[PDB]
């Protein structure tokens, strides 16, 4: 997933 | 006519871009037709993925966790989304002060 927080 | 894949092609875009502010417009819309009953190669799941990420990063944070809470009703096994569910969980606790 693109912006994901990893 | 736009159809559920059409709304989820345009989400992802946003999504990409990170407009997260159209990517809950167009997923938002993935979902109702989906729930609706359209018959669709897109899956109610991979929306919710995306929905619910994008409403977190608008700020949404209680929204964000109830669309997590939705997916994992849906598929209880899945991997970022119970990750996020701790993850918002996390946040939402420090947040409380």
């Amino acid at each position: 997933h693109h912006h994901h927080h990893h | 006519f736009l159809t559920a894949e059409d709304c989820f092609e345009l989400g992802k875009v946003a999504y990409t871009e990170a407009d997260y502010y159209h990517t809950e417009l167009w997923m938002e819309q993935a979902l109702r037709q989906l729930d609706e009953g359209e018959i669709s190669t897109i899956d109610k799941v991979s929306v919710l993925d995306y929905l619910s990420y994008a409403v977190y990063q608008q700020g949404d944070l209680d929204k964000a966790l109830l669309l997590t809470k939705k997916l994992l009703e849906l598929d209880p096994e899945h991997q970022r989304a119970n990750g996020n569910l701790k993850y918002f969980e996390y946040i939402m606790a420090k947040e409380k002060d």
